[PDB]
Parts: C-alpha cells; sequence; structure tokens
RNA sequence: GAUGUUGGAUCACCGCUUCCUGUAGCUGCAAACGGUUAUAAGGGUUAGACUGUUCGUCUGAUAAUGCGGUACGUGAUCUGAGUUCAAAGCGUCGUAAGACAGUUUGGUUUCUAUCUUUGUUAGCAUAAGUAUUACGGCGUUGUGUACAGUACGAAAGGAUUGUUGCACAAUUAACCAAUAGUUUAAAGAGCAACGUUAAUAAACCGGAAAACUUUUAACUGCACUGUGCAGUUGCAGGCAAAGCAAUGUUCAGCUAAAAAAA
RNA sequence: AUAACAACUUCUUAACUGUCUCUAUUCUGGAUUAGGCGAACUUUAAAUGCUUGUGCAGAUGCAGGCUAGCUAACAAGGGACGAAGAGAC
RNA sequence: AAUCGUACCGCAAACCAACACAGGUUAGUUAUUGUAAAGGCUGUAUAAAACCAGGAUAAAGGAACUCGGCAAAAUAGGUUAUGUUUUCG
C-alpha cells in the first residue's frame, strides 16, 4: 500500500539507487503494491546506465504492508523496493539483491525470476 | 397517524333492507380449501416459500483447496404454517408462516387467540409468502426445516441492521468535513452549505443530516449456502448478514437465479417431504480453481509492452 | 442486578476522574465495615454493593496475598482486623451475597435517588436472609439430582475444624 | 468451536511452543503447484484463542534484510513444527529492539526443498 | 433610520447548445483511426509545479477531463491571499498641505433560532395482527482482457457481435470469524477500516389504506440517557476448579407457597 | 559595498510529523437528562405552506395550478430583502 | 513619664475595577538533593447522543496540505581533528 509520490529503493545493478513514484497506469485505486508497474523519476544515481533527472518504469517488488493470501495468512518487508524496467518490459540489470515472492511465480516474470538471487518459491 | 372519523348517518327505511342484504351476500364465504401435500412440478415461474431463522454469528472454516471461508450461522428453531389465504376470500393466495414460541400471559389476548383457536402454539414472529396457484398451498401445521434448501444455491437474507444512535454526517453520509488547522473556526465536523440564496429559496426533501441511524431493513441478495445440517436445523451462508445476535432474518431462493439453474438444482417442490433427522451434514463443492492465475494470464494487467 | 459499562471493570464513573473515584470508593468501603449500614446515592450505593462483595471475598481467603491487596484498600486497623477475623467466620458458608440494597425513594433538596447498603446475615438486620446452606428435603427430586451431578454437596453447617484435622491431633497427642 | 478442535487434534500433533523458541515450519505453497518446503525462524507473538490461534515468525536474511509472517495455527497447509533452540529476551521492549535491528537471526539462508 | 467584495473550502437543484459511455443515416467510409448530421441528459467528468487569483502555460496518467443558469448559488456554515481605513518606503506630479486612478511590508471577520423550510424522535387522537393494489423515494456504472492475429487488406495494420466469460476500479448496502488501530479500576470486550461479503435490477426501501383474522376490543415496568430478539428455576449482580456479556451455582433484589386421606 | 545582530520580508536544504491521502478510537470539561435558582438582544396586529403569473420592476398575505391527523422535543441554518448601529462609500 | 496609632480584611468574598469580577496591587520572612516542616483550603444527582473545546495513541506513505510548513512533531545538550569568512574581537 504505498500512495503516489512515495520513495522507494533500487535493488538492482543498474546504477540507480533513490527513486520518487510520479505516476500510476490503469486504475490500480489510490495506492499501489507488490506486483504493479509505476512511473518514477530518479532522484540520485551513480552510473552511466541512468542518470538523476531521467523518468522510468518500475516494478514493486518489497513493501511493508502486509501482503494477504488466499489461506489466511501474510508477510511483511522491512523496506520498500523496486526494480528498473525498459519500454519493452525487461529489467535494466543483470543481478537483483531481493527476495523473490509468490507474485513473480506469473508467466510474465520469467526474466526477474532468472536473476533473482533468492527466493521465497 | 390516521384523519378524523368522517361522519356516519342512518339509512332511510326504503334502503336500509336492500343494503343488508346485499352486504350479507358478498361477505357470505363457502368452505376453506385443504391443501395436499404432495411433491408438484416445477415450472418456469413458480416461487416456493421462505423460512424465518435466528443469526447466531460468524465463524471460519478451510475447504477443500485450502481457502479461508467466512461463515454467517442461523439457526431455525420452529418454522411452521399457521393460516392460509386464498382468492374467494382475500383475492390472491399466499402461505403465512410463524417462528418461535412465547408465553401465554406474555402477550395481547388478541395475538393469543388466533393461536389457541387453532390448536397451535404461540409464536413470537408471523410473515407470509405469495404462492401462485391454490395447489401451492400447504395444509396448516406443516414444518419448514433446513432441508427445505439445496447445498450449494444461493439465497437472499432480510432483516433490520444494528441500532447506532444520534449520528454526525461524517459517519452517517461520509461527508468530508472541513480542515484542521489553517483558520477554521469551531467547524471541524459539520456539513457546511445546506442551500443557496432566495432563489430556489428553500431546503429539499431528504436532504442530509444528522440523525438516528442503525434500525432498518436491508436485503442482501446473492449468497452461497456452504453447508447445511438437517438434523439440528443450522444453515453456514458465506458473507455478512444485517442485525447483530439474536435478529430475525428471513431466507429466501435467491432471484438472481435462472430457472435452468433451479432445474439442475433440483429444489424440493413444494417442500421436503419425509424425516429431516436422519440425514448427513453436506458441504459444496466448487470445481473451481483459486490459483489459476499462477498458471495462465487471466488477471488484470493495464500496460501494453512494446 | 448492577449495570455493566464499557470502561475497564465495567464500573461506575461516579462523575468523577479515577483518581478521585478511587479514592472515595476505598473510604465508603472502610465505613460498611464498621457500621455495616449506609444510606447514599443509587449510583453510589450500587458501586459499593459490588465493591464491597469482593472486598469480603478477599478476607474469606485469609492469606498473605489477599491481605496485602486488602491493606490498600481499607483505611484504618481495626476496620482490617475485623475483616479477616469477624467477618471471616460469618460468611464461611454463604457463597456470595453478602451485602443486600433496597431503595428508599427520593431526597429533598435536589430529589436525587437514595438507597440503603446493609450485610445480610447479623443481629440488627433489616430482614432474615435465607440459610447459607440450603436444607434438602430426605424424599425430594432435588436430593437425587444433587447426587447424580454433584456428590460433594454441602447440606448443614461444617465445623470450624473438620473429622481429618481432629483425627491427625488426636493421634498426634 | 470445539467440534471442529476435537478433529482438528485427531488429524496433527505439535509441541507446545513458546515466544522465544527457534522453530521449523513445513509448509505446502498452493501458488507452486503445492510444493513442500520448510523455514526456519523465531517465533516473536503466539496467540491462544481456540480455533483462531496464530503465530508470528521471524527471520534475517543475508541481504534482502528481514522477513515476518503470520501463520494460522489451524490451517491445513501447515504440516509440522519442531522445535531446535532458543533465544533469549528480557522483555518485549528489548524484543522489538531486536527485531528492528537485523542481527544474529540468520539461522538458514534460504528454504529447504 | 446599511440588499457583507474577488477566488477557494464544504454541500447542492436545474437546462441541453453532448467532452466520454448510447441509437440511426451520409462520407473523398477496404480495415483501423476519423469527418459530419439527427436523436439521447441515467452515470462519469483526474493527481500535481508556477500564480491571491477566474483565466492561462506545463508534467504523469485517464473511457473522457463539456458549457451555462441558480443575488456572476453558497461568510446568522468556514477561510481572508487580492481589493477597499488609520503606519511606513520608493518613483513621478504639486511652492506647499498633499495626490497616483503605480508599486512594496503590516493591519479586529459578532449573533443562545420566535415563524417558514429540512433531518430525526416522543406524546395525544378510532382495539391489535397479516396485508393484494395504489402512491412516494432510489436509479439498473465504467475499464482491461479471452473467444481472434480471425473478417478486411498487395503488404503493413487490424476489427464488428454478445440478456457473453474472467479480473479490477468507483458508487451503494451492510458485516466483525480472521487481520490492522484504539481504553489500564482491561479484554478472545466494544467501536472502527487499512480488513471481509454482496449488487448492475420491472430489483430494492418508506408511509397511508381496502379486505381478512382475533379479542372480556387493547394500553407501565427488570438502576434503563446502548441493546432487552430477557418477566419468577426470568436475570450480562455475587460466587466456582470456568472459554469470563458463555458454562456451573445453595447467596442478593424485584414477586412466598400448600387442602387432609383413598 | 559590508563582519556581527534581527519574535522584520523572501527562497532553499536536513529532519520531523494527523497539515494532508483518510481518518479512527479514547480521557477531561460543556452541551444533552433530573431538582433548585433565574438574565438579555427583539416585539404594529397574527389563526404565519409550495409553485408560476402579477406588482414601487426578487410575495407567508394579490390571481391561476396544487396542498388535509394535532402540539411539541432533539438537530441543521436556505428564506422572513433576519437582529445590532438615523451608511463610513 | 505627655499626646496619636494598636480590633478585623490585606494576591483579597472586606482595597482599585458599578458585582462574592479568571483583571490590577508595595516591602519583609519561612520548609525542600531526585523534594518539600509548619500552616491553609474543600465540589447539587447521573450517564454507553450529535456537535464544540483542551489532551493522549495510531498501520502504510511523509508537505502530496495550504496564500504561506499556520498549527503540531522532532537527540534537543557537551568536546572535536580540519575548512571558510572577518572590522582579527
Ligand atoms: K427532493
Ligand atoms: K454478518
Ligand atoms: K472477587
Ligand atoms: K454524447
Ligand atoms: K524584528
Ligand atoms: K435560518
Ligand atoms: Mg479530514
Ligand atoms: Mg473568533
Ligand atoms: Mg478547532
Ligand atoms: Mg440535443
Ligand atoms: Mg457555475
Ligand atoms: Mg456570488
Ligand atoms: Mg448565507
Ligand atoms: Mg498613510
Ligand atoms: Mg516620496
Ligand atoms: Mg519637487
Ligand atoms: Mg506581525
Ligand atoms: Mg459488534
Ligand atoms: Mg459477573
Ligand atoms: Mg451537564
Ligand atoms: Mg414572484
Ligand atoms: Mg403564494
Ligand atoms: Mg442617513
Ligand atoms: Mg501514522
Ligand atoms: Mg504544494
Amino acid at each position: 500500500m504505498l500512495p503516489n509520490y512515495s520513495f522507494l529503493k533500487v535493488v538492482d545493478n543498474s546504477g540507480a539507487k533513490l527513486v520518487k513514484i510520479i505516476g500510476f497506469y490503469g486504475h490500480p485505486g489510490k495506492a499501489v503494491g507488490v506486483g504493479e508497474v509505476v512511473k518514477v523519476a530518479i532522484k540520485e544515481a551513480k552510473g552511466e546506465k541512468v542518470s538523476a533527472g531521467e523518468m522510468k518504469k518500475a516494478v514493486i517488488v518489497e513493501q511493508k504492508f502486509p501482503v494477504f493470501r488466499p489461506n489466511g495468512s501474510h508477510f511483511r518487508h522491512l523496506r520498500n523496493s523496486c526494480v528498473l524496467l525498459s519500454e519493452k518490459g525487461q529489467p535494466l540489470g543483470n543481478k537483483v539483491r531481493a527476495l523473490l515472492t509468490y507474485e513473480f511465480i506469473k508467466p510474465r516474470w520469467s526474466k526477474l525470476r532468472t536473476i533473482t538471487t533468492k527466493k521465497l518459491f | 397517524g390516521y384523519r378524523p372519523a368522517k361522519p356516519v348517518y342512518p339509512l332511510p327505511d326504503s334502503i336500509a333492507s336492500l343494503v343488508e342484504d346485499k352486504i350479507a351476500e358478498l361477505k357470505k364465504f363457502g368452505p376453506t380449501p385443504e391443501p395436499a401435500l404432495e411433491p408438484l412440478p416445477l415450472t418456469p415461474d413458480s416461487v416456493r416459500v421462505g423460512c424465518i431463522t435466528v443469526k447466531a454469528g460468524m465463524t471460519h472454516e478451510w475447504d477443500e483447496h485450502g481457502v479461508m471461508i467466512p461463515l454467517t450461522v442461523l439457526w431455525i428453531d420452529e418454522c411452521q404454517v399457521v393460516g392460509l389465504k386464498y382468492f374467494e376470500k382475500n383475492g390472491y393466495y399466499a402461505v403465512q408462516l410463524g417462528a418461535g414460541c412465547v408465553k401465554q400471559h406474555t402477550v395481547l389476548p388478541q395475538i393469543a387467540g388466533y393461536y389457541l383457536k387453532h390448536d397451535l402454539p404461540i409464536k413470537r414472529e408471523m410473515k407470509e409468502y405469495q404462492v401462485s396457484s391454490p395447489e401451492a398451498l400447504l395444509p396448516v401445521g406443516t414444518h419448514i426445516t433446513a432441508a427445505h434448501f439445496v447445498v450449494g444455491q444461493q439465497v437472499d437474507v432480510t432483516g433490520y441492521t444494528t441500532d447506532k444512535g444520534f449520528q454526525g454526517v461524517m459517519k452517517r453520509w461520509g461527508f468530508k468535513g472541513m480542515p484542521a488547522s489553517h483558520g477554521v473556526s469551531l467547524s471541524h465536523r459539520k456539513p457546511g452549505a445546506t442551500g443557496g440564496r432566495q432563489d430556489p429559496g428553500k431546503i429539499w426533501k431528504e436532504k442530509k443530516l444528522p440523525g438516528h441511524m442503525g434500525d432498518e431493513k436491508r436485503t442482501q441478495l446473492g449468497l452461497e449456502l456452504y453447508k447445511v445440517d438437517p438434523k439440528r436445523n443450522l444453515l453456514y451462508v458465506k458473507g455478512a448478514v444485517p442485525g447483530p445476535r439474536g435478529a430475525s432474518i428471513l431466507v429466501r431462493d435467491s432471484n438472481r437465479m435462472d430457472y435452468e439453474e433451479r432445474v439442475a438444482l433440483n429444489l424440493p417442490y413444494p417442500t421436503f417431504i419425509g424425516s429431516p433427522d436422519e440425514l448427513p451434514v453436506l458441504v459444496r463443492k466448487s470445481d473451481k480453481d483459486p490459483y489459476l492465475m499462477y498458471k495462465k494470464e487471466i488477471d488484470y494487467f493495464p500496460i501494453k509492452w512494446k | 442486578t448492577v449495570k455493566r459499562f464499557l470502561r475497564p471493570g465495567g464500573w461506575n464513573r461516579l462523575n468523577r476522574p479515577v483518581k478521585e473515584r478511587l479514592a472515595l470508593i476505598k473510604n465508603m468501603a472502610t465505613q460498611l465495615v464498621e457500621k455495616e449500614r449506609i444510606r447514599t446515592t443509587l449510583s453510589k450505593a450500587k458501586n459499593l454493593q459490588r465493591y464491597g462483595d469482593k472486598l469480603i471475598t478477599l478476607g474469606k481467603a485469609g492469606t498473605r496475598e489477599s491481605w496485602l491487596k486488602a491493606n490498600d484498600i481499607v483505611r484504618t486497623d481495626r476496620e482490617l482486623h475485623k475483616l479477616f477475623t469477624t467477618l471471616a467466620l460469618r460468611y464461611k458458608d454463604r457463597q456470595g451475597g453478602y451485602v443486600r440494597l433496597i431503595r428508599a425513594g427520593f431526597r429533598r433538596g435536589d430529589a436525587a435517588p437514595v438507597a440503603i447498603v446493609e450485610l445480610v446475615d447479623r443481629e440488627g438486620e433489616l430482614r432474615q436472609a435465607r440459610p447459607a446452606v440450603t436444607p434438602v428435603p430426605k424424599f425430594s427430586v432435588m436430593r437425587w439430582v444433587k447426587q447424580q451431578l454433584d456428590p460433594k454437596f454441602i447440606s448443614e453447617p461444617a465445623p470450624l475444624l473438620p473429622p481429618l484435622v481432629r483425627d491427625y491431633l488426636k493421634e498426634q497427642n | 468451536e470445539t467440534e471442529k478442535e476435537v478433529e482438528f487434534q485427531k488429524q496433527r500433533n505439535y509441541p507446545d511452543f513458546k515466544v522465544g523458541d527457534v522453530l521449523d515450519v513445513t509448509m505446502v505453497a498452493a501458488e507452486n503447484e503445492r510444493k513442500t518446503y520448510v523455514h526456519r525462524g523465531l517465533c516473536i507473538q503466539k496467540r491462544d484463542r481456540g480455533y483462531g490461534s496464530s503465530f508470528k515468525l521471524y527471520c534475517v536474511f543475508s541481504d534482502s534484510g528481514g522477513f515476518i509472517q503470520h501463520l494460522p495455527l489451524c490451517m491445513p497447509d501447515i504440516l509440522d513444527i519442531k522445535i531446535v533452540g532458543q533465544v533469549d529476551y528480557k522483555d518485549e521492549e528489548d524484543l522489538k529492539e531486536l527485531v528492528e535491528s537485523e542481527s544474529r537471526e540468520c539461522k538458514f539462508l534460504d528454504k529447504v526443498l
């Protein structure tokens, strides 16, 4: 449950460190969570691939708000993080230091499921 | 209330006898019909009777797929046919059902008189259900039990909601209010404007204002019947039911279901004939996969790549 | 019966803050033990009846832990000594209901309701209370029912020292 | 409620664990074609409320940080629970400080199976 | 012998000269995307940077971000940034007192509701219950995706149709088993949404009343400013080894009971 | 031009937060219920509905179309060109 | 060695404010490490509306509020190697 204009930490190796949400896509409501794609602005980057002041797409991977499952259980993280994506829908890096959850078992996240180190499933 | 009574006058002697003869002729009725309890075919336009139940509370269970299901428990103490209506006397056909039990010295003589006259217990609540044909009438005294319903169907529930007292616009109608700071003065939770100026010059009817909230009749449609316990007269329904514990709830076959669905269920008609004691506890089976979205793309995704 | 509210414990607010509320009820409870009959307003009487019953329960306990709790409630040493010695023996067999409340109309000035709170077994009692242990007829359905449900039903008052304690003392001496 | 609790006890037999114990929990992931995994973590909260009982499991990873799960105790997805160790704490305030500051909670780095 | 100014906050009723969601023709209409005319006002009409603003420029999304009337709606409901008192500075004009119709900083926002209008509730007035029909209120929403790379088309591009299927959003109606927040004379309490369930309709809700039925024509009360679906083996008090508004129970209060024998 | 100084006006950074997305629960006092005590603004006369038309040109009171149990309590503030001060412009 | 003051109130219900008025009113003395000797004073009867005032707590986000960070919150305190500006303090 992240409202618009929230700050996120980048967990890929593309070079970006800090981003801010500036928009949503479709009709998600007043807040977004894990598995949704948003529009972000880069605030702090140290690299050649990306620079501060650019606008990119990203996917939410971790959040501190409870994530509910059909069986009645839920889990929480201790940080909010995202992964930058290209216009074709592929990550801008090749190594993700994050814990992948059940949301990414879906077919559309095959690339993320390959470059991630630790997986909960 | 009622309007003041209208004046009455004696009839002239040349007309009084004629009026009385005609009024008596219209008020003369034939013998009461005697319904017979027998299975009947179900037709495209044929409504069944409902039942009167008591709300017990909420619980939860896990289904065959391991999913948590919230449930509301309804208890049917004793529901019986306590009267009939027919065209000759009332102009339409209906069945009257009563439920509950009260002591004789706690009700008015008018209420107790009807039940004593037919050798029936004094019942706390009474409600009417309209039928389509005279053959749909049930004999007086027939019991309506939990076996009246088929597990897995959809039902409608009606009742009175929980009383909340005198409440403001923010809680009663969800008004936004006014800012907590920036110079606001004693108007944080007030409704604000209620009209304009000289035109139109008045406040419209049903304008939303503070008042009492919480004791009103509400209906929920399309709830699922999860489990049935004919022996103990229990119904387990998924979802929320209006009213607090002990509220009186009316249960009916949902109008959202089509004729084909009713035929497939093979609902009892006019009602279940037999002894419900020797019946097992049944749970509905759902031929659906709640985890299909993890194998196939069926979910909502607004972005088109490339 | 005494109404139950939504605050912690379900007690009355007595139109006072919690700190002043506790100071008042402790003082009145001390006076009830000393005099055994008090006339006051209905709200203070209802709260005192329920609070008074729980203070007698501590006295019946006769333990070090119970005395510590009671020592923070009673205001006078003489009243605390009476509670553990005299009232403890008086209500050995009575299971609850050690205090009664009877309404007595309205006052003169502010027309407030009033009532009388009293102990239920003593000389000077307003009425005669039922025996602490109810006698059971020898040929009644009640006697058979109690045997089937509670074989340890008590039908007559028990002595201060039960036979097991008496037998031990006799064997020792 | 008691009727359902009796049936559950006939099907499963779990130990009487407390807060502060390290547990190994075997669970089935319905999302991943009902595959079995084993999780190890610390028990930080336990609620005894009959059929609605639940507990919280805490663990820390090498780089991703802390991770918390809330698990109903009577959920059929859970297959087994075992006690493997104990972590000392002084009071709730001390336990909360430990959770916020991830350290010395990396029993197993990943999930088994 | 006084009809409170601009813009906004809050909450509204109406018109159609229709921005989107509809229906039917024409086209310089292959498909897709369009153009134009007739008809249609049920629902919807976005979050931010600059500016006191209306307006205007721009950014990310959106099915789309329409116009107008209502004292250019709305201060006995709120706001006071601009404008429009007394202080002061600068520029220009006047010998001066001073002026600006230029600019800059600062500068008090009252009212206990008698009548009418409106939301709720009680008492009184023709006994109570069930109540067809009539009357009044409410308004049946939107996006993506699958059926299909199929019809059409050289290629590229790329559909129509549905009482369609599925997922989601807003609105409305409730709900408290679970999850999150909240009270120390504490808690498996109560109330709550950040949580759960349901709806896309001749469905749903309100009051009067024909007829019918019953009665010796009915009429307070459980501490009662939460609820009584609790009226005498009745009870949210007390007491117990008990899940603590539940189970058990000999005590408290309201309201004490019986012919003998055969 | 200028170091220091400023409850002066302007813009920015760090942190913080119910200012806000979006509110919820709760304590104390008032309101609200009961007994006692006991004011004030105001008042031509009143038994004081809606709508369109009319008119010293924006009608509770005039004309047409409608409106039928009775008196109040608690609550809101559209109208009575509402009250206060013989308009300051 | 005569003469005048000596009662009572005096941070206040007795003095100045039309009042038993949340305002105004001079000097001298007293207990107290984290506390505090003497002395002095004291509130009609209840509670589980809306709304208003003064407090407390709050998931995820953290100025997106607004004319304006108004109000509220916030490790706020001390010692520093080095650097900058000075009218050299
Ligand atoms: K209306
Ligand atoms: K329910
Ligand atoms: K006790
Ligand atoms: K249109
Ligand atoms: K200054
Ligand atoms: K008014
Ligand atoms: Mg608000
Ligand atoms: Mg003011
Ligand atoms: Mg305020
Ligand atoms: Mg038109
Ligand atoms: Mg307008
Ligand atoms: Mg205007
Ligand atoms: Mg106004
Ligand atoms: Mg001047
Ligand atoms: Mg000058
Ligand atoms: Mg000059
Ligand atoms: Mg100032
Ligand atoms: Mg509840
Ligand atoms: Mg009790
Ligand atoms: Mg009061
Ligand atoms: Mg007119
Ligand atoms: Mg008129
Ligand atoms: Mg004049
Ligand atoms: Mg917070
Ligand atoms: Mg802003």
